[PDB]
């Protein structure tokens, strides 16, 4: 689930932040915008724009 | 190959199947010691495929070879997929047949309208999962520029074009990755990426071929 | 700004505060009746603060004017920041004098290892929240593309550049988007986005003012 770790943000107040991370399979069960590749495993990346991102991961 | 048909065995000869223990991505034979697939379809330990049907029987047409080499391309970028395609060498060279053969790079950018042919091993259903173990095949056309950016904004460069039905229901999908794009007998594409399979206003993303034939050609004569 | 000095009033007389019932971004006057700032400052309903120290008390030099209209660049992508720039024209024309003048626009792009100024009003930490009510200086040099680039891989364009310390400490923060980067008094860069704030070997991102200079001339001519 939602977590970040690469993550960025214009310097804005708020900032408008996006998560850069690549993840398998899917994109989050709180992710607006999930994009993937058409390989078996997929790559994915969640481009939803948002007044602050997750934290880290692992 | 969402909303597609059975190719129907060696129908399309140029087609690869790449192996890891399992069939996880597509690539096309544009001669007799490399193939062209998707850069994010990179991996070691790769056997490649030729003269395929069903991926899960062996038919007797097929020809399994390792790779010997693989070379992303200078400026792939993993976090917006630009300059998605990779080249691999074979160990050795493939015996070139009536279903083992090499597909024609362009010489010139396609134009939108134009009708190509897709294939591939990969997902069935846009909602679900079922994997086929035939070749399938789409034709669909290319969407212009106006229409891909519309769909993604901010995401489609000068290296990618899209491909498809804005009204979803046919399309490429996971397990397709790294295949062919043909179109008037030229490979003008590679299987990329997309948001979801066969989506409402969602078309699927190919690698634009046509802008890499130097370095293509380049490659091949130093290796 | 997070790791430099209080600027002094009215030291940066081209330095612009955006309000909308708070200070939320930063400008630049590039004439009476122009300022430019980043396109993912736009908001409606802003009024234009100029001659400002203390933000939060009027201290006498201070020309507040509203925007009659805001014009963001034709090609700005929310998703990647490229083209991340705006103009903003003034109700009124503002009274140039000492505490209140605009800022030259370059002629030509400035090279890496020049040393800039940037200010702002935005936070002075790199963890935690401390903002300032008065305008903070930084200067900072204009680190080579590749360095750039090795930072954020795979999401610099050419219309983008960093500026700052790999080692971090010093670097803009959130509350000074918008604002200016001036090198040999020219106006080159704008305060864009970045990874957290003065962190190690996340520079800053800043628009590279000149790649707009035409747009800018004209966009301003015909309105």
């Amino acid at each position: 689930k939602p977590c970040c770790d690469q993550c960025a943000c214009t310097k804005s107040n708020p900032p408008q932040c996006r998560c850069s991370d690549m993840r398998l399979n899917s994109c989050h069960s709180a992710c607006k915008s999930c994009i993937c590749a058409l390989s078996y495993p997929a790559q994915c990346f969640c481009v939803d724009i948002t007044d602050f991102c997750y934290e880290p991961c692992k | 190959i969402v909303g597609g048909y059975t190719c129907g065995a060696n129908t399309v000869p140029y087609q690869v199947s790449l192996n890891s223990g399992y069939h996880f991505c597509g690539g096309s034979l544009i001669n007799s010691q490399w193939v062209v697939s998707a850069a994010h379809c990179y991996k070691s330990g790769i056997q490649v495929r030729l003269g395929e049907d069903n991926i899960n029987v062996v038919e007797g047409n097929e020809q399994f070879i390792s790779a010997s080499k693989s070379i992303v391309h200078p400026s792939y970028n993993s976090n917006t997929l630009n300059n998605d395609i990779m080249l691999i060498k074979l160990k050795s060279a493939a015996s070139l047949n009536s279903r083992v053969a090499s597909i024609s790079l362009p010489t010139s950018c396609a134009s939108a309208g134009t009708q190509c042919l897709i294939s591939g091993w990969g997902n069935t259903k846009s909602s679900g999962t079922s994997y086929p173990d035939v070749l399938k095949c789409l034709k669909a056309p290319i969407l212009s520029d106006s229409s891909c950016k519309s769909a993604y904004p901010g995401q489609i460069t000068s290296n990618m074009f899209c491909a498809g039905y804005l009204e979803g229901g046919k399309d490429s999908c996971q397990g397709d990755s790294g295949g062919p794009v043909v179109c008037s007998g030229k490979l003008q594409g590679i299987v990329s990426w997309g948001s979801g399979c066969a989506q409402k206003n969602k078309p699927g993303v190919y690698t634009k071929v046509c802008n890499y034939v130097s370095w293509i050609k380049q490659t091949i004569a130093s290796n």
